[PDB]
């Protein structure tokens, strides 16, 4: 009931037996023959890239609004998977995002953990455009805001419109999980590869966005540690590439 | 037990809609109002844009219909008896020769499919298949056009359907005839994937997803405020 | 005839025959019916009180802790599509695209408190031709469930479909012909020393399997008319 | 594995192409502009000439289509109400009576097939079979027309397809009506032999293979000069 | 309808029915597909350096003899139809008639020297998202063959088809997305007394069996528009 998961000869994650969300209903898989357009063979690096990339922990405070990571840029420096994003041209990968919190029984709160395919985001200034430096950092989260952002080339990071101009309660349409600290502790979503082409270049394109939004805010009394660490762990699935060359950049 | 055929994807996204009304004259002056032009995009009309933006990936054929009604312009030098007006509607396939002005070789290009239609009968119709290098069109594109994260944030994507150009075929010297084109676009055999939430904020421009922060719903008096209580 | 019905299915000659379409590939998440988008739960803005609608406070139903024991938690008129509580959720955004609707609504209330908290709520439902309950004793004699939040964290409350006719108009307001779902304090909210006294409920509304719509039209929400630029 | 039907000989040489635009009036003056005339040759239009000159020997039927749009001429004595314009398009089979001018007996000759077409409906169409004493047409002829190496270097060959002559049938006295003919020629059932290299030099005239010496390709900086190297 | 699509196959009434066509005879060399013209080798103008294009010197790749041992013989960007090296050969004249193309390119390098000459060349190929090699050591670690001209006179080098999508546009210039084929001196060119020291290579490009085109259009080469006379 405290079963350990070992993925590759480097990683150990301890986890109890809970519920998973599998994509839009499909497991990630390898490309078959009547699915691709490229003129070569994939040569998937199964022997080295399937492991757990535990990112840094964020602190769910009382006054926090939400965080998002864009993928696959979220593993740009994470080990050999970041090297394959350099020394290739096309790529195709599913992921198994596992999100878990360490709260006591005297904490309360609720999170919504969404995976949004093609989460294109609007800018904080109309009649203007975003830059790539405001969409995502390479490994750290990007914070939503309670109030209105007002920059020139930034993102409209207000929390109830989710950066996309929609209702934040309707993000339940995409693959999601609720971390309710009363009963739930963890959340694990298995995203497949969703695109309109069989393989895309994973520098320009953002395949999906992992959003973690607190709907019921965190409350605690005065004895308690005044944050709950949220730890995200991403494991790539069935990664395969094409176009061996040098790194650009660098 | 009722029927759910009214809310299938074919019955929800396949209705004809007037998406473009333009006008074009038939005599000289500036070389711009002698023809009409419409780049085929489902973003200029908000009503149809919101229905298409309930989905991430779409795949459909097109069924375009042209309602052309002409009139006689006022002023001096009127035509009295004028024979009949014939109109050329040209579909420039994506990456095809595009007319700078009327009477340009682009009009006589064999590559661009064209319809010659005479006034007084049933309207002109054409069907265009799914024309893309990709395997679907994408309503959203979280990415860039060029390589090193440079370019416009999702506008040079392979979601190009082409253009439609309309002009008078006649060589009319005396009198001007002003025609008005109505384009009734309709998708056929629609296949849609990855349902998205319906949009809350109003649109600002047909190249972006930019928005202003709007409320999630409409206000109420209290949390326990049912309304009216007629009895 | 020799006319043009805009609502008329006819084949046309292909402008580009002799062109091979890109072979369609397996993309996950295919939609075949709009009702599959409506049968998912969406968070219901119950607290829409004019200073919460521009924040996240219009999703959280406040359950304060102390000495009330006879007052109300919330209450709304149960009609999706026209009520402000429901017209912007996924179910009530699809209902605004149609003129007729028919089926059940499934509500789910999740108590977002600490595991050390305990209390009881009375979740009453009133029929369409009936007045909203005014106290907890009137709501007890109607149709109620007792949601003991120490035992369960969610209370699924499905609402029956009662009407004289087959379908029902979406954009009309038959007052006192829809039903009310109110909630009353039964015991309070008992917490040990160290647990926060006040808490939060979230509501999730969806459709059921018997749901249907008819007579498609334009959504009332989009007012823009002229083309963009 | 893709499909190769787009580059078959039928799909490459069978597209309709506007090969001749002329105009012809309907009232007197000089007896030349009252009718139109086109000797059927695939050498006046360079774009179609280059596609046909990828082959030495060709064999096809013809599918000719005529797009006739008329107009009312300005000036005094205008027709006001004019009934309708009927046009005669005559195909003079090779070695057949050819009209010197309008209202000539050649027009009423039974031998030359003709089409009487009234304005306001679908365009006029005719199909001509493979008409040759030989067993194919020849795009090239390394030889002479007469016996003892005398004559023009490959112009009186049995590659004659005939002529097309168009005139107004009406007897219109008051007012002039100027019509403009567009010929959309198209080969059907094409069979082609002996593939030839595509031409480098530009053409000078439609009776020869004469040319000016042009470079084989476009220049470059060095032999080891790849271009740009963006990164 | 009652329209005229120019791209519409329809039978028409024969102007001359009752006429017997000349019986077709067997002429050798029948063509059924345009791709059969592209699968023949044509001599590639590699030396197109603005004073060779008006001569035969823009077909001969010069391999001088002496002491270089680290320099380059040639190199080009591997894209037929748009590159000046390939757009006038038989393969690149057919590709300019179409807007899409897909398939492999087969190169063949023939050493036109004397039978007493001996040397070694390194024939490197770089992938589409990769930089051209700058010296012989960088080209060795890529994809290379060693062509020993004392043993073989021809070096057939077939180039793979790598793209994200199914077909590929001909008239567009995706820089650093096509591939480079360079050639480097490995040893030199060793000749006995009596043999000429400098020599010549010729290149021959064609298509392969997996080749296809789509979306026919007009060739960019012919600019004349008005009819001849």
């Amino acid at each position: 009931r405290v079963r350990s998961i070992t993925l590759g000869n480097s990683t150990i994650t301890t986890q109890e037996c809970a519920n998973v969300v599998v994509g839009y209903g499909v497991w990630p898989s390898y490309l078959q023959d009547n699915e691709a357009t490229a003129e070569d063979q994939p040569t998937q690096p199964d022997v080295a890239t399937c492991r757990f990339y535990t990112l840094d922990s964020i602190q769910w405070q009382k006054e926090s609004d939400g965080w998002w990571w864009k993928f696959p840029e979220a593993l740009k420096n994470m080990g050999l998977f970041g090297q394959n994003m350099e020394y290739h041209y096309l790529g195709r990968s599913g992921y198994t995002i596992h999100v878990q919190c360490n709260a006591s029984k005297f904490h309360q709160g609720c999170l919504l953990v969404v995976c949004v395919p093609e989460a294109e985001m609007g800018c904080s200034d109309v009649e203007r455009e975003v830059v790539a430096a405001s969409l995502s950092s390479e490994d750290t989260a990007k914070s939503f805001s309670r109030t209105e952002s007002n920059g020139q080339h930034t993102v409209q990071t207000v929390v109830y419109n989710a950066g996309m101009g929609v209702g934040v309660g309707n993000l339940t349409i995409f693959p999601h999980q609720w971390i309710n600290l009363r009963t739930n502790n963890s959340a694990t979503i298995v995203m497949p590869y969703i695109n309109s082409v069989p393989m895309d270049n994973m520098f320009r394109h953002y395949n999906f966005t992992l959003m973690i939004i607190p709907f019921a805010k965190l409350e605690y009394t005065e004895q308690a540690s005044n944050y709950v660490p949220i730890t995200v762990t991403v494991a790539p699935m069935c990664a395969e590439y094409n176009g061996l060359r040098l790194a650009s950049h660098q | 037990y009722h029927s759910r055929t009214e809310s299938s994807i074919e019955n929800f996204l396949c209705r004809a809609a007037c998406v473009y009304i333009a006008t074009y004259k038939s005599a000289g002056g500036t070389p711009t109002e002698r023809y009409a032009s419409w780049r085929i995009n489902t973003r200029q009309m908000v009503q149809l844009r919101r229905k298409f933006e309930l989905f991430t990936y779409l795949r459909f054929d097109m069924e375009i219909t042209f309602v052309i009604t002409s009139t006689q312009d006022p002023g001096t030098q009127l035509a009295q008896d004028m024979p009949v007006l014939t109109h050329q509607i040209m579909y420039i396939p994506p990456g095809g020769p595009v007319p700078n002005s009327a009477t340009d070789f682009a009009w006589q290009s064999s590559t661009n499919p064209s319809i010659f239609w005479t006034e007084g009968c049933a309207p002109a119709r054409m069907s265009v298949p799914f024309i893309s290098i990709g395997n679907a069109y994408s309503n959203f594109y979280d990415g860039w056009s060029h390589f090193t994260q440079e370019g416009v944030y999702g506008f040079n994507s392979l979601n190009n359907m082409g253009h439609i150009y309309v002009r008078h075929v006649n060589e009319q010297s005396l009198g001007v005839s002003t025609s008005t084109l109505r384009v009734y676009f309709k998708p056929k055999h629609v296949r849609a994937w990855v349902p998205r939430p319906p949009r809350l904020s109003p649109y600002v421009k047909s190249s972006n997803v930019n928005f202003k922060p709007t409320a999630v719903t409409t206000e109420r008096k209290d949390i326990n405020d049912v309304g009216t209580l007629r009895p | 005839s020799n006319q043009f019905l805009t609502s008329d299915d006819f084949q046309s000659p292909s402008a580009m025959p002799q062109f091979d379409v890109t072979p369609e590939m397996k993309i996950p998440g295919e939609v075949h019916n709009l009702m599959e988008i409506a049968e998912v739960d969406s968070v219901v803005p119950v607290n829409n009180t004019k200073e919460n609608i521009n924040s996240m406070e219009a999703y959280r139903i406040p359950v304060t802790g102390g000495d009330q024991l006879h007052t109300q938690v919330f209450g709304f008129q149960m009609q999706p599509g026209l009520n402000s509580v429901f017209k912007r959720t996924l179910l009530g955004e699809i209902l605004n695209y149609y003129a007729h609707w028919s089926g059940s609504v499934k509500l789910t209330f999740v108590f977002c408190g600490s595991a050390m908290a305990t209390g009881k709520f009375l979740l009453a439902y009133s029929p369409p031709g009936a007045s909203p309950p005014q106290n907890r004793k009137q709501a007890m004699l109607g149709t109620h469930v007792i949601w003991d939040v120490g035992l369960q964290s969610s209370c699924v409350l499905c609402i029956p479909w009662i009407s004289q006719t087959h379908y029902r108009l979406v954009q009309q307001d038959e007052y006192t012909s829809a039903g009310y779902v109110t909630c009353w304090y039964q015991t309070g909210l008992i917490v040990p020393p160290g647990a926060p006294p006040s808490c939060t409920i979230l509501c999730f509304a969806s459709a059921c399997n018997d749901f249907s719509v008819r007579n498609l039209r334009d959504t009332p929400f989009i007012e823009q008319t002229q083309l963009l630029q």
